[PDB]
């Protein structure tokens, strides 16, 4: 409490200390990788059991049946804004006869931080989706953070080891967006990517937790022996 | 977001209401001003001071009317002079003129204004108005009277009082000069000679501002016929009637 | 005493950790609860408890915290449990409500989410909605129940908002020294009755007390008996039959 | 010590938090705005700060109506908010008038609404300097608008971290035309003082991106640059730095 | 609206309800009470609109003897009655209506004088020797005048009444199956089951 | 109490720390005001100066219009300005509402005198740093100045100015009413005011003008207009030839 | 009003709970015994000052029902609004849901009711704690509770409350068997006046009496009763000590 | 923000007791003192006005004497200012009681109801309490007359006799050591005077400074004559007791 208060200060480095606050939730958080081709995204999470009595934690949240989100910090966090897509999704559906694009959804989730820093007895939320569908102008996925901002990618991480994922993504670009129409091969090259970001905790098939969507195949969400195929 | 609803006033350890202190304070570096009481009659005066001797003083009032019978002039802040006449103004209206037709009584007016004096030391979000306001009238029952609400909400009736910064020179004059009789006539003469030592700038009437609560005028109600409908008993002098009570003392 | 922080002043605010602050405090309150060990099997959930005295004079057979939340779900609350009391409160609506609207059962760990639902809610004023708590609680739940399409299961709700399914988990005091021997003793072979000592045996060893009837308590829920009970007599028949088995080693 | 609040003074006159909140649009990225007599140009740095971007995915310029450009540096989410507010208020305008608002008319609300927030203190001042302008029926305008609320017209306005190289550019520009120039011409210029405003920012690597709202080209609607002349506007700029 | 008689006797009022409850065309019950007793010398009778007599009459016994455990002493019959007047006052007012019309009996014993009321549905308080409602009234108000003495002995009031109610039942063409009787006095409140 | 200057409440000594800023903030842009009584007029002048080439001139005002008569000059920041430009306005037409004829000066200036004072009582209200100068010429009063303050307090004048030199402005003033021996100057055209005023503040001040530097306001009576810059120039060359 | 006055302590308290125990602490002694044929709750009459009557000051035993008194110990500004909250209750269960209220629904609603001002903010938490005893309608089970502001409540035997509540607990366990409660009136009140004259002292004066017998009799007894146990009391224990010393003496 | 500049002022302290409520006790001894004295035929309640000059208006003076109701009057002991609301919400609570009952309002209803309004300000809202001490004389039917004294908690006590304000401690010594359990309206004068003698800053207890009213049953069987006095009714006992 000088400059580093909260939700009202500045702070002579133009900064919200805030922010940077509520993004090490997100690092404190499992990793998560996204990547997406012109035709299918997948997402590939690594829960986190907490003890070997405990279950592993869920961190795939089905929105509708092609669009999907999976969050990376604290879950509380996460179900205030959760509920918040599937929502709108629904109400886009009643009203407009038409599916809840994956880059106007952004937008609206956008404006939803900003407000919680604009408000004295806010504090903004800790918790970062990705957030993938399929619509009628095709693949997105968007990384979205603590801070509001909303960017489009081809493939992305965050987590705990982000960059070890980001760094496989890079050499292996080129490679997953020429591959279309043969969701086997991006779920497997995201197996892959997850695997310069182990702690030495395996990959295990009740671990990793598998979400897909397609063009021509609904959002599903692969648990259990369904992820056997890649593992 | 907002949650100012919790008083910045308090109490100080060594009693008292810290903030009633403060405002007293700032009542000792307004203004100088009088008031009083007569047999047949109630005078108030005060000085116009101005920020620039090239401000029109003339065009601008510190003794200002709240009904007919009854009006006030302060010492103290400006500003909260200012809002707290037009709200005196509001509830003796609302609150006296609907319920009843008529003026409300001067003992009914002091209290309709210590309320408001009273719920800004009360509440969050608020400080008390920092001023000392005479309360001049006339009723029907008591006859005249003279009160002072003080910046803490309380009221005290006086014979004859002072306020402001010469405030303890004054009021061992008017220890003296107080009659159980007095003509009002007398009473000027008086009020004007005690606020001359008070005053260390130029005097003249055109910067005395001389009022009287004394007797009903038919000429200054506008109209004729009726005897039921009586004048104000209020009667702000002109500069030129009081530059006479210069030579009159 | 008096930990260095820089917020004692906001409740909904962030820390150079980077996780709320207030939540992290309650985690360290669930530590002065009394132990509750529960097993999980797939034959039952055993929920048994330290109901805790005080005195002698202190009636103790009138006090338990076991509470039904409805004929399938069962539940044992540990930690400050004047908070618990709101908290079941709710969830005996949402239990209600869920079988006026659809005339079935609510699963284990819907019911489970929405306790946690309830818990974010602390707040000065934020978001959308109102906030009508201050402060979160600090008491966490063994939900035990059973649903048809999972079949038995044991939930432990976070005062934080989070749920993880269990197979055995403890909580209370004594919470650390029994977890530890329960990542040892479990295995998925265990049956209804065998399982029912391993709680008293484990409860035994976190006792500060002595083990007897009257300041330990058991409860089952089976399938199609429902959540019952167990009297204190029958517990006092168990004690007994573990002091043999103790003989026996 | 007068950042407590935003309704606090300061005995030079200062009002510290405000003054703080010039200090984080100067962290922001090179966003020109040019005055032209036919209409506006607006242009936005968008940095590519990684490969694994999908490059002219993403906007920082959107119109509100469909005849003002709003393009803000600072704080991107606090400007996608600013610019949000100001699509209620405009829609208002025109359901009440049935007129598209006046382009000193919208000056009005924004710039009002941002002033709100340093005379209470529930919420927070905006850390953005927006800049927008478009052309009505009574002419072509552009303002630019501090995170103060404060605005002037401008002749041409700039902001970022190459704002002293573009501020520079823009006075040669209003020296080489005294009667003003083409926004069919200031495709090509605004291309020109990004470039130039990025040599001290040369770390990165980025996408151009143009729009305007002319009378003469887009019909008074606010439409993007795109195609081949997106690419030749690049293209200049690139022969001119070499 | 059926049978609802006072007579104020020398010390004690003396009310009396109809038994026979109708609700549609068919007597559906028949030992009904239509009486709840306020305070332990205070007894409250009441007849009007179906469905909104039963509700409104738990309504005034909640009250009065909320206020009678906060000051451990029970309030006069004269200040139950205004109580139950300010209320009805406010209902021909508001939305809904209600329609109530009541005789309150009770010995007060600090004025040691029994004290009748009637409470008319609009909301009129009015002292009586002898009073009614409704249909039964228009009958009973001229009988009672006739043999009435000022001060008359409680066996005296019962016999009385009992002429009332052998009256009624000639004339009325509606049956009632005679009448439930209380006294209300100073020795408590008590049921005479004769009828 | 601690608090006494982050928040409105009364110091140890009676005074409000943070109302004192308020005027102490007035002096930041460094205009300066002057105005004048004509017999049948009212005149004033306020300084206009943009710091750069690139700020439009034309945007750039102080000489706000509120009302069909009266006329508005704000010393102290343009934020602040505009939220006193709007308020007025929104006064002004509830006026004419509810009693059927166009606003007075005097109520006017007595109107946003008592919202000046509200914020200075308000705990999480941020006071006016502005002093407005209300010019009119009225029907019944014929012309007036009344100036309202952070305070909440208001004063007539027979001539006025304003600013950090405002000192010397005042010397002039003084002269010009011990001379005639009355109490304000006796001009028959609109016009020769306006050059009476230019004259006094080139002295006042001790530096020349241009049609750019100055910002030229009249109120004759039932319109209030604003010159514009080819008709400021004339004003100088007939000062020329006096 | 909406800003907390509770935020969580991370030394697993609440700051402002804590010092509410104290503030009872600091309050006046109250002692409650149930019998197996009453129950009885004795309170200390603080009577330190001077010219004062007690004819119109109340009694520190307030009935809320026919059949439920309830006593307190603590602040006393306090204590009178969660008895005002409580009366209304009282007549609530009569006019929903008829017949009179059970001991422990009241028991329940009242430790609700100071749980809410600490779990909410703009609300302070109390500092008073309640013995609330009675008889359920239609059984003769004597129940005595007790609720505490931190809004727990507990069933006991035999329960005190107030300053030097730990010394009469300590009486209580001796001269207080839980198999075995006393099995008249007569006697349980003797036991409570006996508990009395040891942390209030000064005779008969301080000492007020609630018996409560099942079935709505609820009676509070004269002066002259008290004055005749306390009398005996004394005069008993006179007797006793002594013979103990000399029987000592010789030993 | 809001949250930085609150003191919080309705909590606690570790003594388990509230700053507001002491400080507000405080401010009651430094002003004028106020004694009730209980008759068997009366109720003196007599007041000290903690100002006096000889320009101080005696005629228009009920600055600590105000009728409540027509039974019912009060001494008023600490911020006058703050007195002036709760004697307007008492008078208005009384006429509430008297409109729906017709009957005149119980002495304990009325010093409970205010009691409430002051613990309404401890308890809640963050505000500070109302900072006066009542001393409240009545008649009702029920115990007769009756005497009551209320501290800003919200607490109120029944007493034979009392002093509020200053001198609180030495008044009731006085009072202790002249009491006689009845008393005549004449003997309770005699006391409340020479009481009030015995703790005044001035040299010598003057009529000027002095208010004073009764409640007296020199009406009789169920009436009751209420009387603020004249200050030259006061000036006419005070030479009784010999003063003057």
């Amino acid at each position: 409490n000088n400059y580093d208060g909260d939700t009202v200060t500045f702070s002579p480095t133009g900064r919200l200390f805030q922010v940077e606050y509520a993004l090490e939730a997100i690092k404190q958080g499992s990793v998560t990788v996204g990547l997406r081709s012109n035709t299918h995204a997948v997402l590939v999470a690594l829960k986190r059991n907490a003890d070997e009595l405990s279950s592993y934690q869920k961190k795939i949240i089905k929105c509708d049946e092609h669009m999907g989100l999976s969050l990376a910090g604290l879950a509380p966090d996460a179900r205030v804004l959760s509920n918040y897509l599937r929502q709108q999704c629904n109400y886009s559906s009643l009203v407009f006869n038409r599916k809840l694009a994956v880059e106007r959804a952004g937008h609206l989730l956008c404006d939803k931080a900003q407000k919680n820093t604009q408000s004295y007895g806010g504090r903004p939320y800790g918790v970062g989706l990705l957030i993938i569908g399929y619509d009628k102008s095709g693949a997105h996925l968007l990384e979205f953070q603590p801070s509001g901002n909303v960017t489009e990618l081809y493939g992305t991480a965050i987590g705990a080891r982000s960059q070890g994922a980001k760094t496989y993504l890079e050499r292996t670009l080129d490679t997953f967006i020429k591959i279309d129409g043969n969701p086997d091969e991006l779920i497997k090259a995201g197996v892959e990517a997850i695997s310069q970001s182990l702690r030495d905790e395996s990959l295990t098939v009740d671990n990793l937790s598998i979400a897909i969507v397609g063009k021509d195949t609904p959002f599903t969400i692969y648990d259990g022996e369904a992820v056997a195929k890649y593992i | 977001t907002d949650r100012y609803s919790f008083s910045l006033t308090t109490f100080s350890p060594s009693g008292k209401l810290g903030q009633i202190d403060y405002a007293l304070t700032a009542v000792k570096q307004g203004v100088t001003s009088l008031g009083i009481k007569a047999t047949n009659g109630v005078v108030i005066a005060t000085e116009k001071k101005s920020s620039s001797p090239l401000a029109m003083s003339e065009t601008l009032s510190k003794v200002s009317l709240l009904t007919p019978d009854i009006g006030a002039v302060y010492s103290g802040m400006g500003p909260d002079y200012r809002v707290l006449v037009d709200k005196s103004r509001k509830v003796a209206h609302t609150s006296y003129k609907r319920i009843y037709g008529e003026y409300p009584p001067t003992k009914l007016l002091v209290s309709e204004v210590a309320k408001i004096m009273q719920e800004a030391t009360q509440s969050g979000g608020v400080r008390p108005f920092g001023v000392s306001l005479l309360i001049a009238g006339h009723d029907e029952f008591n006859g005249f009277s003279l009160y002072q609400v003080d910046p803490s909400g309380s009221y005290f009736p006086w014979k004859a009082t002072a306020i402001g910064k010469g405030s303890v020179a004054a009021k061992t004059f008017l220890e003296k000069r107080w009659n159980d009789e007095l003509e009002l006539e007398d009473a000027i003469h008086i009020a004007l000679l005690t606020l001359k030592e008070s005053v260390e700038g130029e005097f003249n009437g055109d910067t005395i501002e001389l009022a009287i609560i004394g007797d009903e005028n038919p000429d200054l109600l506008g109209y004729t016929g009726i005897p039921t409908d009586k004048g104000p008993r209020f009667r702000k002098l002109t500069s030129q009637e009081i530059n006479d009570r210069l030579e009159a003392l | 005493f008096l930990t260095r922080s820089e917020y004692d002043r906001g409740v909904s605010t962030f820390s150079p950790e980077g996780r709320l602050f207030q939540v992290e405090y309650s985690l360290e309150a669930i530590k002065l609860g009394s132990t509750a060990i529960g097993i999980a099997t797939k034959e039952g959930v055993v929920l048994g408890v330290e109901k805790r005295a005080t005195s002698p004079l202190l009636e103790s057979d009138s006090i338990e915290k076991i509470v039904e939340i409805d004929r399938h779900i069962g539940c044992a609350m540990s930690g400050l449990t004047a908070d618990a009391r709101s908290m079941i409160e709710h969830a005996r609506t949402a239990a209600v409500t869920h079988n006026l609207y659809y005339d079935e059962d609510i699963n284990v760990e819907s019911l489970t989410q929405s306790v946690c639902d309830l818990a974010l809610r602390f707040g000065e004023g934020a978001s959308g909605e109102e906030r009508l708590m201050s402060r979160p609680f600090g008491v966490a739940l063994l939900i035990a129940g059973h649903d048809a399409d999972d079949g038995y299961q044991l939930f432990h709700a976070e005062p934080s908002g989070t749920f993880y399914r269990y197979n055995a988990k403890a909580i209370g005091s004594g919470s650390e020294g029994a977890q530890a021997e329960l990542l040892n003793e479990w295995h998925s072979s265990l049956t209804l009755k065998e399982a029912e000592l391993l709680v008293l045996k484990i409860l035994k060893q976190v006792m500060e007390e002595k083990l007897d009837e009257n300041n330990a308590q058991l409860s089952c829920i089976t399938k199609q008996d429902g959540f019952k009970i167990y009297d204190n007599e029958k517990t006092a028949e168990l004690i007994k039959e573990l002091k043999e088995k103790e003989a026996a080693e | 010590g007068y950042d407590l609040s935003n309704s606090v003074f300061s005995p030079d006159g200062r009002n510290f938090q405000v003054e703080y909140a010039v200090k984080a649009v100067e962290n922001g990225t090179t966003s020109i705005g040019i005055k032209c007599n036919d209409g506006v140009v607006f242009a936005v740095e968008k940095l590519i700060t990684s490969k694994l971007l999908v490059p002219q995915k993403n906007v920082k310029i959107q119109v509100v109506d469909r005849h003002i450009g709003c393009v803000y540096s600072g704080l991107i989410p606090d400007g996608r908010h600013l610019v949000n507010r100001g699509r209620e208020e405009a829609a208002s305008f025109k359901k009440l008038y049935k007129t598209p608002i006046p382009i000193p008319a919208f000056a009005d609300r924004l710039g009002q609404y941002v002033q709100a927030h340093t005379l209470y203190n529930s919420v927070r001042p905006f850390g953005v300097s927006t800049i927008f302008g478009g052309v009505d029926k009574n002419g072509a305008h552009l303002y630019m608008l501090e995170p103060s609320g404060s605005y002037w017209g401008y002749k041409g306005a700039a902001t970022g971290k190459g704002r002293q190289s573009a501020k520079a550019e823009l006075e040669k520009l209003v020296d080489h035309h005294p009667e003003g120039l083409s926004a069919r011409e200031a495709v090509k210029q605004a291309a020109k003082i990004i470039y130039l405003a990025h040599e001290d920012n040369k770390e990165k690597d980025f996408e151009l991106e143009i729009s305007w709202c002319s009378l003469s080209e887009t019909n008074g609607l606010h439409k993007f640059v795109k195609g081949d002349l997106l690419q030749e506007a690049i293209d200049f700029a690139q022969k001119e730095i070499n | 609206m059926d049978i609802i008689l006072g007579i104020r006797v020398q010390d004690s009022v003396i009310l009396a309800s109809s038994k026979a409850v109708t609700r549609g065309i068919s007597v559906l019950k028949d030992s009904d009470d239509k009486t709840r007793q306020l305070s332990p010398h205070t007894l409250m009778s009441f007849a009007g609109e179906a469905g909104d007599t039963v509700q409104f009459a738990e309504y005034i016994q909640a009250n009065i003897q909320l206020y009678s455990i906060r000051e451990d002493y029970e309030l006069s019959p004269q200040a139950v009655s205004s109580f139950v007047r300010q209320e009805l006052a406010k209902s021909i007012r508001s939305r809904r209506p209600y329609q109530v019309n009541v005789l309150i009996g009770g010995y007060d014993k600090k004025k040691n004088k029994p004290e009748l009321y009637q409470i008319d549905y609009l909301g009129t308080k009015v002292e009586l020797p002898y009073g009614a409602h409704g249909y039964s009234g228009f009958y009973t108000f001229s009988l009672l005048d006739h043999h009435y003495r000022p001060d008359m002995t409680t066996e005296e009031g019962l016999d009385l009444l009992k002429l009332c109610v052998q009256e009624l039942e000639k004339r009325m063409p509606m049956d009632f199956k005679g009448v439930i009787v209380k006294i209300v006095d100073k020795d408590g409140i008590r049921q005479v089951d004769d009828f | 109490a601690g608090y006494d200057r982050h928040i409105t409440i009364f110091s140890p000594e009676g005074r409000l720390y943070q109302v004192e800023y308020a005027f102490k903030a007035t002096n930041q842009t460094n205009i300066n005001s002057l105005a004048v009584r004509g017999k049948d007029c009212t005149v004033v002048i306020s300084q206009k100066k943009v710091p750069d080439k690139l700020l439009d001139p034309t945007t750039v005002s102080y000489i706000f219009c509120i009302s069909r008569t009266i006329g508005m000059v704000v010393n102290g920041p343009i934020p602040d300005a505009r939220n006193a430009a709007l308020r007025a306005k929104a006064e002004a037409a509830e006026f004419r509402y509810k009693y059927g004829y166009d606003m007075p000066c005097d109520v006017l200036a007595k109107r946003m005198a008592n919202l000046s004072q509200i914020y200075t009582q308000r705990a999480y209200m941020r006071p006016l740093g502005v002093i407005l100068t209300f010019v009119s010429v009225d029907e019944e009063l014929g012309p007036s100045i009344y100036k309202t303050d952070p305070a909440g307090y208001y004063v007539g004048y027979k001539a006025t100015a304003t600013g950090p030199k405002q000192q010397e402005i005042t010397t002039n003033l003084e002269n010009h009413f011990k001379k005639s021996k009355i109490d304000h100057i006796n001009e028959e055209s609109w016009e020769k005011v306006v050059e009476f005023a230019i004259t006094h503040m080139i002295d006042a001040l001790g530096t020349e003008f241009s049609k750019n530097d100055l910002e030229v306001g009249v109120a004759t009576k039932d319109k209030f207009f604003t010159l514009s810059a080819e008709n400021i120039e004339e004003r100088l060359v007939a000062i020329a030839e006096q | 009003y909406d800003r907390a006055l509770s935020i969580f302590s991370p030394d697993g308290h609440i700051f402002q709970v804590e010092y509410a125990l104290e503030a009872v602490k600091r309050g006046t002694c109250a002692v409650g015994v149930k019998g197996k044929n009453c129950v009885v709750l004795g309170c200390e009459r603080r009577s330190t000052l001077k010219l004062q009557d007690t004819r119109i000051t109340p009694s520190k035993v307030s009935k809320i029902d026919s059949h439920v008194v309830l006593s307190f110990s603590g602040l006393n500004a306090d204590s009178r609004i969660l008895i005002e909250k409580a009366r209304v209750e009282a007549q609530s269960h009569r006019l929903t849901l008829e017949d009179p209220v059970t001991v422990e629904y009241l028991t329940r609603y009242v430790a609700g009711v100071q749980q809410r001002y600490t779990q909410s903010g703009g609300v302070r938490p109390f500092g008073v704690s309640t013995l609330i005893a009675g008889f359920d309608p239609r059984d003769d089970e004597p129940k005595l509770y007790q609720t505490e502001p931190s809004g727990i409540y507990s069933s006991w035997s035999a329960q005190t409350i107030g300053r030097n509540s730990k010394t009469v607990r300590e009486f209580l366990e001796k001269n207080y068997d839980r198999k075995e409660p006393p099995a008249t009136v007569e006697e349980c009140v003797k036991l409570t006046v006996r508990s009395l004259l040891e942390v209030v002292q000064t005779g008969a004066k301080n000492i007020e009496i609630t018996v409560v017998k099942p079935d709505s009799d609820i009676v509070a007894l004269s002066s002259e009763e008290i004055n005749q146990y306390v009398t005996q009391i004394e005069q008993e224990k006179q007797e006793q000590q002594e013979q103990d010393k000399k029987k000592k003496s010789n030993h | 923000g809001s949250r930085r500049y609150d003191s919080r002022t309705t909590i606690f302290s570790p003594e388990g007791r509230l700053y507001q409520v002491e400080y507000a006790l405080e401010s009651i001894s430094h002003a004028g003192t106020a004694i009730g004295i209980m008759a068997s035929d009366g109720i003196v309640l007599a007041a000290e006005r903690k100002v006096t000059s000889t320009l101080l208006e005696q005629d228009t003076s009920t600055e600590k004497l105000y009728k409540l109701n027509d039974k019912i009057a009060v001494a008023v002991a600490g911020l006058t200012a703050d007195a002036e609301i709760l004697i307007n919400t008492a008078r208005i609570h009384a006429q509430n009681y008297l409109k729906t009952y017709n009957e005149d309002i119980p002495v304990e209803i009325l010093v409970r109801r205010l009691s409430d309004i002051k613990q309404g300000y401890t308890q809640h809202g963050g505000l500070r309490p109302f900072g006066v001490s009542f001393i409240y004389a009545g008649y009702d039917d029920r115990y007769g007359y009756q005497l009551y004294t209320s501290n800003p908690s919200g607490n109120y006590t029944g007493w034979k006799a009392i002093s509020v304000g200053a001198n609180t401690s030495a008044a009731q010594t006085l009072l202790q050591m002249d009491y006689k359990d009845d008393m005549k309206v004449d003997d309770a004068i005699e006391l409340a005077l020479k009481t009030l003698s015995k703790t005044t800053d001035s040299s010598a207890l003057t009529y000027d400074r002095l208010e004073f009213a009764t409640i007296r049953k020199g009406a009789n069987d169920g009436e009751v004559y209420q009387k603020i006095f004249k200050p030259q009714e006061i000036k006419d006992i005070l030479v009784k007791t010999g003063i003057t």
